[PDB]
């Protein structure tokens, strides 16, 4: 026997939490189609955007990084309800 | 305006590819034929053609033998390589006749 | 260009023969014919590479002179 | 008529080899080495410059590992499309060459899948097709508007830049590569993640197709690096590495550094060959190290050319991003090294078909000192 | 062992390499379309 | 002028019908009617052979291929009708947004000639005709296997 | 079998039939030269290898 | 059961060992071509269907 | 120096100056100058004007994030099953709230930056630090313990990173050329160019 790290939580509760990821999985093509379409239009529009200060650009990148939600996060928490 | 009349039999046409260059050297033949170009190919080029043909015969036989068809591969490879090198040599000789490339030997040999 | 291209190439051919033997689990001395072939081919390839590099160095010197870089005789000496 | 002959020779050569292979089709020679050699000789008739000679080298190396007459013919078709892409002078040449290459990818992917692998391969091919159709349709619609407004078809436009961005697979147009290349054969993924790039880089450099915007390469560099670090599967690590690098290369190529991108593509090809055609742990380790950019291998020279180009343009944000993203990528490559020699006993199939793999590993090790002049 | 000669030879070799590098680093655009920057270059286009 | 306008306006209704219908067989039928309307638009711009080409390649051959595939893969897609009023107006809004205020140019009429088109295709523009033939060969070889 | 045109090399891999072509005859004679030179070199190497010379023979049944 | 099993084993081993060299080589080529022909997208597969035990063309496809 | 007796490096005279010598006889510039739009947006004189000019960027980023999350929710919902609830009513708050929060944070950052620069009267790193700190304070209003310290730091650091590598870096390394003779050392005998290399034409996309 050897010293081991203590695992927070009960075994069945952790397994139940892990089981909330086992949900119908959409195909990634649906997301990709929209991202490709809007991305092409976005690239066309970007050429006409006004020149922004580097500081403003960096701040916008920070805000976007903070506000980005990982696909797994929505997947785990999605509920088909009002 | 008025439509220009067109002669169906003589409609202006041109080849797809054009070399944009004025002849630096004298023009022995403005429009050489295939046979004229072949007749002007240098002896060294013909030696290169024969060396390539022999080498490709040997390589073709070697590769063909692994598939039990050595003779057929050797002849096909020889023919294919000889044809491609000969077309390259004829293109070079035609360019020399047209004056695009150096033609010192060519002008002397056929005045 | 490089004055040690021939030696380097021969040693690299040795590197090829030994490495190929070692990767396949054979000892370095196995397949002696491979060693001579590799050494000769690598030596020739290294030499050829050096001429190619020199040729493109001279082409570049010609181009820069045409553009207007006032290269001196010593600079024209740097590119063999 | 003589200029036309140069182009005509390639067609005559391809047709005669095609009909010879069809006539001489037998079980006795499933691996038509003779035809492979004829195809290689034929592709020497299209070498006109150094980039064409690199296209020939890469196509020949790719042809060596394809099995059967059919696959090699479709690689020759890919080579013809790539050669025509470099020479394209207007919208029609670009569209025609790239869509022919897309067709060759669809066929090569389809004909290298087993019956048990059809469910995932055909899905990935279909997703690639539909995304390609979106890209091509938006390209041709904008090209039509540009042709109407200007009266002429000029390859210096935003429309072509965005299209070639899709073809390179930078910014948000990299998902087709991930979906398709994950489900296809290792050789097909390797040859179509390297060879196509050279043609696009040549087109961009020669036709002045550059933009002032650095967002797309910055995005590709960061997304690729972070996604490489978070990816469990090893195919995704390799696929995202190409996204990150081609993003950085795109940034370098916009600023006029053509020589460095043409040297990078060749080193990247040689580095990727051994990791993708995995047979030996050592070859794969040396490949991963070269992709990573470790100094004893040729991969260091390739990365060095790009980094050296970056310091000349003197853009601070790019340099900072590059350093951090490279570190993140390095963690993924360390993961790959850990998986092979530090996790569990590894047993791989004895696929003893290392055509150019030993040569590539040798060229990676040995090539650093000869090519030191560049950097 | 003439140390002075060796030092001067090594310095000269490094200086020549630096000069050759700087000459090499002078590179105009090689684009086929960019005829203006490369007007003096002798090129033939088959198109 | 009324006929040209009607054809131009109709092409939109015939394109909307394809996406809205829930039956794959019916969508092809609407696409066939769209292709014919495109032939009639081409007739108003002065092209006769080009409009013939569209009908031959698409109506004559491509539609047959689509029907063959649809019959072989036949699925039950009459599950439910989801054409809520909210969805249709949102779609028509997206369409209107995209198709608004673009640069417009006066309608042209241009007489075309096959003699010139054939001459150019087989002389000055021979490079395109052969690359297209190679593309067809690539498709033939890949589809048949 | 369906086909009777199979290459002789395919049908008899262990020993090819007697050479009939000029090229095949030349290859045969070259092979004879290579075999004899190789046996000579083998014997020379066996001398350097010393007592026994790493010789091998068929074993009795 | 042990005796009967070893009798069957003996029969199998006798069968494998008794084949002559020419047959063993031919079988090695059969096995190699079985490995090469595992890919079903080859052009030759479209032409003919091969016999499983000996990879010889059996019928046209 | 590579010795242990004297200090390494060197000393340059402050009294003696070297007259500037042009890199080349004729200078052709392929780098375009800043646009009038860039200068207009960069003008921080009037805080309200500055804020309203620069918020479009934050609004766009918020809209992209909200569209992403809304799509993720929409994709999962099943078309085949009829849903009692209205999907748009569920999805519209996501997008609206994300856009509003992003715009509010960017407004705070731009306002504080302009107000500090006006009050101080000087363009300085501190203005970015105080704008970032205020934005991070607003972000962490109700968050647990570590976040109040971490967000004001990360947000304050971001304008520092932007200033160092977007403004100071290029101006600091403007002189370096790479061709001809090293910037400082023109006495050395290196090939002298008639014209500067033009590696690319001025961009237009
Ligand atoms: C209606 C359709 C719906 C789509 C809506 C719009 C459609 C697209 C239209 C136009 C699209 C073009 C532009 C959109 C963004 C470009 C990305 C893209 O399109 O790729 C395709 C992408 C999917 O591609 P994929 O390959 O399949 O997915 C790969 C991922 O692994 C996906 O797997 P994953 O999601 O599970 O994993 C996510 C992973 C993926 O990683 C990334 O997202 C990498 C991106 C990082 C930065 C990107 C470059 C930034 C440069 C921007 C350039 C402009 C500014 C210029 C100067 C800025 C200098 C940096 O990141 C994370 O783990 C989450 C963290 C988020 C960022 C991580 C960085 C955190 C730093 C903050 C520090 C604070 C922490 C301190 C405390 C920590 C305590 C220790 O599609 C999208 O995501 C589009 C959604 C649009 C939302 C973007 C939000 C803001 C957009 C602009 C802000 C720029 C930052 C980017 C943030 C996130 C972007 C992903
Ligand atoms: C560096 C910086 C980087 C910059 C640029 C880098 C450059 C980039 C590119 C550079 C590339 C370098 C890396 C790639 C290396 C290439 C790969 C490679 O090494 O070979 C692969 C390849 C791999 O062989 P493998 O691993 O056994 O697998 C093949 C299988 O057997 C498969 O079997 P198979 O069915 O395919 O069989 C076909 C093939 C493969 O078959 C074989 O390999 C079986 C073995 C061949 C017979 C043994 C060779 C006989 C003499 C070799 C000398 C060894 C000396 C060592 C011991 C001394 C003995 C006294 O048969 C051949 O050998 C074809 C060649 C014809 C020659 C055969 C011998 C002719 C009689 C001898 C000629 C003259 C005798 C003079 C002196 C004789 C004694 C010294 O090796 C060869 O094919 C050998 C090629 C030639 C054999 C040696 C001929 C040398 C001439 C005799 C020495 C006289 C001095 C030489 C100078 C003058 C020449 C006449
Ligand atoms: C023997 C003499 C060789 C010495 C010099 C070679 C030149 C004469 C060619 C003579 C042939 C020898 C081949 C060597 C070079 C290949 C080049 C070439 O051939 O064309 C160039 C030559 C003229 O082009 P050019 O000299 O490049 O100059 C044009 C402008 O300057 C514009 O072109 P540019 O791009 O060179 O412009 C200058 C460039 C500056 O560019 C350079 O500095 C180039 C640097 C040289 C690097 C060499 C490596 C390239 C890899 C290709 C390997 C060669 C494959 C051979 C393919 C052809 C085989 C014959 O500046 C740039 O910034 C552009 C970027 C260039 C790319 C960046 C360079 C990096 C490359 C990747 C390196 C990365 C390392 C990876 C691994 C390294 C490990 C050590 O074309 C010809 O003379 C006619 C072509 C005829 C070829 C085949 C025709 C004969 C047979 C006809 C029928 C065939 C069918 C029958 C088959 C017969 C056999 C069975
Ligand atoms: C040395 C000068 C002359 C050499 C004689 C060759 C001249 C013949 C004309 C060219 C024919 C091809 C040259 C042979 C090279 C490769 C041939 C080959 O593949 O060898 C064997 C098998 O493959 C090998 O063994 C590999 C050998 C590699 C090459 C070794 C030979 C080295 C010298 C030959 C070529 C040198 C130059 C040729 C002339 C320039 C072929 O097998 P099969 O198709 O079954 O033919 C055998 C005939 N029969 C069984 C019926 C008796
Ligand atoms: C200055 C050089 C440095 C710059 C680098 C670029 C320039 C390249 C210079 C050298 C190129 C060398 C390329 C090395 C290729 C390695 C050879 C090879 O791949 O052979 C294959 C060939 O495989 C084939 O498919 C053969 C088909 C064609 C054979 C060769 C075609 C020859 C055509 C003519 C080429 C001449 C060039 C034409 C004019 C230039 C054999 O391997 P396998 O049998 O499939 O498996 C090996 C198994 N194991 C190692 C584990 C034992
Ligand atoms: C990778 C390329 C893809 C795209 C390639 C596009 C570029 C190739 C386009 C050309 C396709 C082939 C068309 C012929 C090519 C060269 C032209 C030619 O040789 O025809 C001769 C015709 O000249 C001849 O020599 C007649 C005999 C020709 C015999 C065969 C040569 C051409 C063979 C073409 C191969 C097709 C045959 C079947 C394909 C296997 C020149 O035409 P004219 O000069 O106008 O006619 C002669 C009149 N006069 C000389 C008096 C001015
Ligand atoms: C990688 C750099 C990122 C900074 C890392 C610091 C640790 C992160 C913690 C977050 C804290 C926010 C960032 C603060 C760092 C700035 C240093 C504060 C010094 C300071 O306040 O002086 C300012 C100038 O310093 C400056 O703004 C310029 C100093 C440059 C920052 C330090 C550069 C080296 C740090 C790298 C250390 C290790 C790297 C690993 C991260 C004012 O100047 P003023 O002109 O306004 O005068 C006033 C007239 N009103």
């Amino acid at each position: 026997d050897e010293p081991k790290h203590q695992i927070p939580g009960n075994a069945l509760d952790n397994w139940a939490f892990l089981r909330t990821y086992a949900k119908p999985l959409p195909d990634m093509i649906h997301y990709y189609y929209y991202v490709y379409l809007f991305g092409f239009f976005f690239v066309y529009k970007v050429a006409d955007f006004p020149e922004y200060s580097p500081r403003v650009l960096v701040m916008a990148a920070l805000i976007g990084s903070l506000f980005y939600v990982r696909r797994d996060w929505v997947h785990r928490e999605f509920k088909d309800s009002p | 305006t008025w439509p220009k009349p067109i002669n169906p039999y003589d409609v202006p046409s041109s080849p797809a590819y054009h070399r944009l260059q004025e002849p630096s050297y004298p023009v022995i033949d403005k429009d050489p034929d295939f046979w004229t170009a072949v007749s002007n190919v240098r002896k060294e080029e013909w030696g290169t053609t024969a060396a390539v043909a022999a080498g490709t015969f040997v390589m073709g036989y070697y590769l063909g033998a692994k598939g039990h068809t050595g003779k057929a591969s050797a002849y096909f490879t020889s023919f294919l390589a000889t044809k491609s090198i000969t077309l390259y040599h004829a293109y070079n000789s035609a360019d020399r006749l047209m004056g695009f490339k150096e033609n010192s030997r060519e002008v002397v040999k056929n005045v | 260009g490089w004055e040690y291209a021939g030696t380097y190439g021969a040693l690299c051919g040795m590197v090829y023969a030994i490495g190929s033997n070692v990767i396949s689990g054979r000892a370095w001395f196995r397949r002696p014919w491979v060693h001579v072939t590799s050494v000769t081919l690598s030596y020739l390839g290294s030499k050829l590479l050096d001429e190619v590099q020199d040729t493109y160095y001279l082409e570049h010197l010609k181009r820069v002179e045409r553009k207007g870089l006032q290269v001196t005789e010593e600079h024209k000496k740097l590119f063999s | 008529m003589w200029e036309n002959l140069w182009y005509l020779d390639i067609l005559i050569n391809v047709l005669i080899i095609t009909i010879f292979g069809l006539i001489s089709c037998s079980s006795s020679a499933t691996k038509s080495y003779d035809l492979k050699g004829c195809f290689i000789i034929s592709m020497v008739g299209g070498v006109y410059d150094i980039p064409s000679a690199i296209l020939w080298c890469l196509a020949s190396l790719s042809i060596l590992n394809f099995n059967g007459f059919f696959a090699s013919l479709f690689l020759v078709f890919t080579w013809i499309s790539n050669l025509f892409a470099m020479q394209s002078l207007n919208f029609l040449g670009i569209y025609l060459a790239f869509e022919m290459q897309s067709l060759c990818l669809l066929v090569l992917g389809k004909i290298t899948a087993n019956e048990n692998q059809r469910w995932f391969a055909y899905r990935g091919l279909l997703k690639y097709l539909v995304l390609s159709l979106i890209a091509g349709s938006i390209f041709i619609f904008h090209a039509s508007s540009s042709y109407l407004q200007s009266g002429v078809m000029i390859s210096d436009s935003l429309v072509t830049y965005v299209f070639l961005l899709f073809k390179l697979g930078v910014a948000p147009f990299h998902m087709y590569t991930l979906e398709l290349f994950s489900v296809v054969s290792r050789h097909v993924a390797f040859v179509f993640s390297t060879l196509p790039k050279l043609s696009v880089l040549y087109l961009i450099s020669n036709s002045n197709i550059g933009s002032e915007c650095v967002w797309w390469g910055l995005i590709s560099l960061w997304l690729g690096s972070i996604s490489q670090y978070q990816s469990v599967f090893v195919r995704s690590i390799l696929l995202y590495s190409s996204v990150a690098e081609i993003g950085l290369v795109l940034l370098v190529l916009q600023e006029g550094f053509s020589w460095e991108a043409f040297s990078w593509v060749s080193i990247y090809f040689l580095s990727l060959s051994g990791v993708w055609h995995a047979n030996s742990k050592f070859v794969s380790a040396i490949s991963v190290a070269s992709i990573a950019g470790l100094p004893p291998f040729l991969g260091f020279i390739g990365k060095a050319q790009i980094l050296k180009s970056l310091v000349s343009i003197n853009l601070g944000i790019l340099i900072f991003s590059s350093i951090l993203a490279a570190t993140i990528s390095f963690i993924g490559y360390l993961r790959l090294i850990r998986l092979m020699y530090l996790v569990s006993p590894v047993k791989w199939k004895n696929n003893k078909d290392s055509s150019f793999i030993n040569w590539s590993t040798w060229m990676l090790t040995v090539g650093t000192l000869p090519m030191v002049y560049s950097v | 062992v003439d140390s002075q000669a060796e030092w001067y030879a090594e310095y000269d070799k490094l200086e020549k390499a630096r000069q050759k590098r700087r000459i090499w680093k002078w590179r105009d655009s090689d684009s086929r379309d960019e005829y203006a920057i490369n007007a003096e270059e002798p090129v033939i286009y088959i198109r | 002028m009324l006929l040209i306008y009607i054809m131009l306006s109709n092409i939109v209704v015939l394109a909307l019908s394809v996406v809205l219908t829930s039956s794959p067989f019916m969508a092809l039928m609407y696409s066939i009617l769209l292709y014919l309307n495109v032939q009639t638009i081409l007739w108003s711009l002065g092209y006769d052979f080009m409009a013939l080409i569209y009908a031959l390649v698409y109506v004559g051959a491509l539609a047959v291929l689509f029907l063959f595939v649809v019959m072989m893969v036949r699925i039950q897609v009459s599950t439910l009708s989801t054409k809520t009023i909210q969805s249709v107006l949102s779609w028509l809004a997206i369409i209107l947004i995209f198709s608004y205020g673009d640069v417009s140019f006066s309608f042209p009429c241009g007489a075309e000639s096959l003699l010139n088109f054939g001459t150019q295709l087989y002389s000055s523009c021979s490079d395109l005709t052969l690359l297209n033939s190679l593309a067809l060969t690539i498709a033939l070889f890949g589809s048949l296997v | 079998s369906l086909l009777k045109n199979y290459p002789p090399s395919y049908l008899y891999p262990f020993r090819h039939p007697k050479p009939e072509g000029v090229i095949e005859k030349v290859l045969f004679n070259l092979g004879s030269l290579f075999r004899s030179a190789g046996q000579g070199m083998d014997e020379l190497g066996s001398l350097m290898l010393g007592n026994g010379g790493m010789q091998e023979s068929v074993g009795p049944n | 059961s042990s005796a009967n099993n070893y009798d069957l084993l003996g029969q199998q081993h006798k069968f494998e060992n008794s084949k002559v060299f020419e047959e063993m080589l031919v079988e090695e080529e059969i096995a190699k071509d079985r490995e090469l022909l595992e890919d079903k997208n080859l052009a030759v597969h479209q032409l003919y269907i091969f016999d499983p035990q000996t990879q010889l063309a059996a019928r046209p496809r | 120096t590579f010795n242990y007796v004297i200090p390494y490096g060197g000393s340059s005279s402050y009294t003696i100056n070297n007259e500037p010598v042009k890199a080349e006889e004729v200078t052709v510039d392929f780098s375009k100058e800043p646009s009038a739009s860039s200068l207009k947006l960069a003008d921080k004189s009037d805080w309200i004007a500055y804020t309203f000019n620069n918020v479009p960027l934050m609004a766009t980023v918020g809209l992209l994030a909200g569209a992403h999350e809304a799509f993720l929710h929409y994709e999962r919902t099943p078309i085949y099953g009829k849903r009692t609830y209205n999907i748009i009513k569920k999805l519209a708050p996501i997008v609206i709230n994300k856009t509003a929060y992003a715009t509010l944070l960017g407004a705070i950052f731009c306002a504080t930056d302009a107000l500090y620069e006006n009050y101080s009267g000087k363009k300085s790193y501190t203005s970015g630090m105080v704008a970032g700190a205020a934005t991070g304070a607003v972000f962490a209003i109700g968050r647990p313990l570590p976040q109040p310290l971490v967000w004001p730091l990360v947000f304050a650091a971001a304008p520092v990173i932007a200033d160092l590598f977007g403004e100071v870096y290029p101006e600091s390394m403007k002189s370096a050329r790479g061709y001809g003779t090293p910037y400082g050392f023109e006495n050395l005998d290196d090939a002298v160019p008639t014209r500067n290399p033009i590696r690319r034409n001025p961009h237009h996309y």
